[PDB]
């Protein structure tokens, strides 16, 4: 009964939403993430195919962004840990002790919080929080600049912490959704993701120093 | 050939923490000229040389030929080469030729067909064995070989044939020992299982004439001693 | 053939906090005279997988388990100690198990497996308030004489996740990038030691799963109900090793001896 | 200073006919690591004398034993085993006491010394059914490796009868002619020992009775009622030695060596 | 002088049979001039020939000189010994070697007047032991040494003054290790209760500076740990 | 009341038999005897003296009979064993394996038997049973004939084996005193010692058997003493040679035999002062000398220290 709730999805209230090419995009990346449930270490499995021949939503967002936006015209190695569908209440701090990481899929599980630690990932690209209970995400997510596609699909996450838009080059915020507060939804819609990033960027509140 | 456990007979590592080689070929000569050159005068100073020659080390392997290559196969040469290491004076080389000896004997022991262990070779080792312990006034620790035990074991397995022999060939040169020779309480227990065997057994008559030998070489005859308890029937 | 070990044999001891040190002084005295010494451990497996590239698929096996060791920790150790004849002394406990704390709450698992290591026998209440400490463990482990010495050999059956835990229980630090580092540590640290799946694979494969149980039955081991707990687990293991290497004088049909698979990982 | 020796350390088991060979296991795995074994005995010590000529006070005191230790047979033979700095192991008995059959009626005994030993805590009734049979016993202690091994340390407090008796015991015959072979087979039997007792002498003299209980107080240790029984004389008797060579390092004020005087008996 | 017991020091005996002599006039003559003309570019010819004069019988020896006579007052030539040792190979010379220093180190720690034990001596052991351990990647066993056991000891004795030095020269010696220095749960559980001593102990400052080189050997401070709990007050 | 007693010591009826050198020496050595109690190992001690310049008892015996005899005109060493006066109630067998022994002092303790291995003892000389609570004595004490002095005194010992006086050699005898039957004190009173050894030797009772060689001139009563006096006489071996030879019927018989007694008694046929004649195992020779060869029932051969005896006319047999 939170699939037919609008607070979760917007456009069970529009209705229409579904003829903007940006909630169509949302709508359609979060179908995919919401497909991906049920299977431990998806994403690694995916590669497992891809790498012989396997959706990998990250592949999706590709995909979907570049159709977006055409039609709208020794050692070091190994970079992404997954921790995708292993229904687990909560994350160890040493996974942050891996600043080599570019991707980190912590999709499908049941963790509530995701820790302050997350900063030492600014190496970050990917990053996957889909159909968790966060209750609200870290600011100092905003120290992870380098993150392209952030996927929170399904929380209960009212708020955007400021911060990012303290990250530039995000590509793609998933949102869809959680119980947003509808100033970010109605930003997100308009201007995009890019769009809601700036506002971020522009109107955070001061702050002093002593 | 297929194994089978043995819960009596065991052999332990040597403790040590001397790196064990084996020998370059001008090392192995001087030794094996030495072995062959020896009689009873020139020991003293033949086994002078090889002391020289032969550097603990080297030990490991020194036993493992000697017991091996001669000792298995020329029962005559025991004394002798028993005379031999006892005067190299060494504890571990001693060590050694026991472990080697007690190495190849189990694994004679724990072949599961019969027919198919050598027993010239069994006896000339368990000679061997008696000829480098008991008969030296030095004790085979039941850790390593509990006789009694291992010889009721062998009645419940039907293993006495092989067994048999071996512990007469071993006891055999407690007649040699001032220690060993009875009565010492030890010696005279294994002998008198061995007695009640020769009765309660009804086993071939092989068995008993080894049985007859042994308590021959003490001069005692199977109605010296009292017969034991252990073989319920 | 029947392999009925004495009963004392069967014997295992449960170590929490409250009793580690002594367990641990009991274990410093028979090192020297029991000088096998056999190591399981229990944990979630729940593995993440890493993605990315790596190199053979040893390299990715360990650094899969590299990952996990990092993000686990083991609910439970076994250890066993006999001679090389897989004696055990007639007294007292020689097979431990070491409860370490453990929260559910606290620490990466899944209903599931909760529910199915608590089948499996874990208590969690227990290991929650009377678990050893790991640091106290570890460094109760290093000055015991266990580790680092030639003299002491070392038994593991299908080693890769035991002998990365023990390995990072002993270096209080993260898992090496590599395997070669996480080996020279190994050798480091345990000098000695077999994986009983390997040689087992090799001597199976004259003659040519694998698992521990068929090598117990075809040695003649009951199935006791105590061989199921982690400690049960070294114990057998120990068991196991010790009667195959009488057997075969530790040479394999061909006549190389087991010592060529010595420190040699994986199965 | 006060000397209080963990708890276990204290603990003596009884032996009887029932349990002998089980312990004598148990002996037999100790020895290795625990390498020094110290003996007491417990009989009538009612003595008849030799008369006639012999020699110096020791062919005299040697002729006396030897006539003794052939009448006469040990109601009681403590053993006590522990490592060089006097460690036992933390787990089962490591100080046994034989109790050899023995029937009052049938040797040689005074209503008085009868009594004198009830009093001592002999229980005639069951060393008469449930008493060793020294013949079994002597063929344990043969091949257990205690005996005939340098490596082995034995340790006595005024020996020559104790010594006597156990001599007597692996020997299976009548004790010999004159102390010279005596001796020729208690260094055969036993080639590492120590007489306690000539020990302390010898160190109470440096400084200038010499009964162990004095060098047991002096050491610090407690009169625990397990020290009054045969095999806690043996306890006692070797904590002692082990407490006393720790301190000294086996150096005698003036620097020699304890080893001086290994295998000189008396004192 | 009067020795007092140490709970928690202990040495035990080496095992092997091999018999230990002194060394004869020419044995003594090629070994000085082998351990005096070595230098580190030298080392593994010099030993060469060592290993040739000095032979396992006589290691018990070499032991009780080297330690004695020169690794005792020389701090400067330990690592060069260290080097001849680990050269040399074996296992039952190092045996020795650390058997000896132990025992001097036993001497020492046990002495009952305070003033009356040479700190020089103690000091340039507990290196001693530490270059031939630690720094080895090699342990020091627990039934050897107790550290923090012997510490805690150390404070209700009154004794931290001997203690504390012994284990921070045998500490120090981790840093050249890369098993034993930190984050080593071992060397680290001893950092804490070192530690907790320097706030708790109210002892003499020259301890403090100890406890503070130590630990600036590992490029920390008294900062760098929280202290342990084994001190109560 | 044991001390005053007449039943015990029998000259308090006498009243004197302190005239008697006999029963007197009876009373001399019985009381040098009881004076000896209370101390533990007193004949090692006395020896330390001696040995060093309380006397003894052996020696006071060894004076009185001096007297008496006046007035009628590495190793192998120590052999003496001290028992004395540790007040002992049994003996391991274990002594008696001691066979160099010739002393044994077992007075004073409490000993309620003599354990029969004591025939183990062969070259005992002195014995004393002094002070026991001995209630008799053992027989096969008898086959310690090579005894000199041997006393038991203040015990209750009622009658003696027989067997000795097997006991040839015994010079002393004190049995000062028990409640013995007065008869064997009679012999003892005026027939003194080897009176009544010799009564004993002679008569003892018949002694039988289950079932199944000297000239006379070799065979004088003072080589074979255990042999009743009787029975040694050639009146009467003659006899038994007849019926041993004539019960075995052998076709040839060598026969070991004076001149004289051949060619009277036995020539009634065969061929030949001393000689050898002819007509037409455990032992061949039994003596307490040598028991050896150059079977009878052996059960027999016990309770006899040698032959010719009562049904065996010579040392040797067929």
């Amino acid at each position: 009964v939170n699939a037919s709730n609008p607070l979760l999805h917007p456009h069970l209230d529009d209705p229409s939403l579904l003829n903007n090419p940006i909630w169509k995009l949302q709508l359609h990346l979060a179908a995919v993430s919401a497909q991906s449930l049920g299977q431990p270490n998806i994403y690694a499995r995916q590669n497992a195919m891809k790498k012989y021949l396997c959706t990998k939503q990250a592949l999706m967002e590709m995909a979907d962004t570049l159709t977006d936006s055409k039609t709208a015209k020794d050692d070091q190695l190994w970079h992404a840990l997954d921790l995708s569908n292993l229904q687990i209440f909560n994350i160890s701090a040493n996974i942050f002790k891996y600043d080599f990481l570019t991707r980190l899929y912590l999709n499908g599980n049941s963790l509530t919080e995701l820790p302050a630690e997350i900063k030492n990932l600014s190496n970050l690209r990917v990053l996957d929080l889909s159909h968790n209970r966060l209750t609200s995400l870290p600011a100092e997510l905003g120290s992870c600049f380098q993150l392209k596609y952030f996927y929170f699909f399904d929380n209960m996450v009212t708020t955007l912490p400021w911060e990012f838009g303290n990250l530039c080059n995000l590509q793609f915020l998933g949102v869809e959704g959680n119980p947003l507060e509808k100033q970010f939804l109605k930003i997100l819609t308009e201007k995009s993701v890019t769009g809601l990033i700036f506002y971020l960027r522009d109107n955070r509140p001061e702050i002093p120093l002593p | 050939q297929e194994m089978i456990p043995l819960k009596f007979f065991a052999v332990d590592e040597v403790s040590c923490q001397i790196n064990q080689e084996g020998a370059p070929k001008d090392v192995v000569e001087k030794v094996l000229f030495v072995l062959n050159n020896v009689t009873l005068a020139n020991l003293n100073n033949k086994v002078d040389e090889l002391k020289k020659s032969l550097t603990p080390n080297y030990f490991s392997w020194f036993s493992t030929y000697l017991v091996t290559q001669r000792a298995k196969t020329e029962p005559n040469y025991h004394d002798l080469y028993s005379k031999v290491i006892v005067a190299m004076g060494s504890g571990l080389l001693h060590q050694f030729m026991v472990n080697v000896t007690l190495r190849q004997l189990f694994v004679l022991l724990s072949t599961k067909d019969e027919q198919a262990i050598d027993k010239k070779h069994l006896k000339n080792l368990a000679s061997w064995l008696g000829c480098i312990t008991l008969a030296l006034n030095k004790p085979i620790k039941h850790k390593n070989i509990a006789f009694r035990e291992m010889l009721i074991e062998a009645y419940k397995e039907n293993r006495l044939e092989i067994v048999v022999p071996f512990v007469t060939k071993i006891l055999q040169r407690a007649s040699e020992s001032k220690i060993f020779k009875p009565p010492n309480p030890w010696t005279v227990g294994i002998l008198k299982l061995l007695i009640e065997l020769n009765e309660k057994a009804n086993w071939k008559l092989s068995l008993t004439f080894e049985v007859e030998v042994l308590l021959k070489s003490f001069n005692l005859t199977t109605k010296s001693l009292k017969p034991s308890n252990f073989i319920n029937t | 053939p029947i392999f009925l070990p004495p009963p004392n044999y069967l014997f295992v001891r449960d170590v929490w906090k409250s009793n580690l040190y002594s367990e641990f002084a009991v274990i410093r005295q028979l090192v020297s005279q029991y000088n096998h010494v056999s190591i399981s451990t229990e944990f979630v497996g729940t593995l993440a997988r890493p993605i990315g590239t790596f190199r053979s698929k040893v390299d990715y096996h360990y650094q899969t388990m590299r990952a996990n060791v990092d993000f686990l920790n083991p609910i439970q150790l076994g250890l066993s100690l006999s001679d090389a004849n897989g004696n055990k002394p007639d007294n007292g406990p020689s097979t431990w198990q070491f409860n370490f704390e453990f929260d559910p709450k606290k620490e990466i698992m899944s209903t599931e497996s909760l529910e199915l290591l608590r089948k499996s026998g874990i208590n969690f209440e227990k290991h929650e308030n009377l678990g050893i400490d790991v640091f106290e463990f570890s460094q109760l482990l290093m000055d015991s004489g266990l580790m680092m010495d030639d003299s002491v050999t070392w038994i593991t059956y299908h080693a890769a996740y035991d002998l990365g835990f023990l390995i990072n229980i002993l270096m209080n630090d993260s898992m090496p990038n590599n395997k070669e580092d996480f080996e020279w540590w190994v050798h480091q640290y345990m000098p000695n030691f077999y994986d009983l799946n390997l040689v087992y694979k090799i001597i199976q494969e004259f003659k040519n799963q694998y698992s521990l149980t068929t090598l117990a039955d075809e040695l003649g081991l009951p199935r006791f109900s105590i061989f199921t707990t982690t400690g049960g687990q070294s114990l057998l293991m120990l068991l196991s090793f010790c009667q195959l290497s009488k057997l075969s004088m530790h040479k394999f049909p061909n006549g190389t001896d087991f010592a060529k698979y010595q420190g040699v990982i994986y199965g």
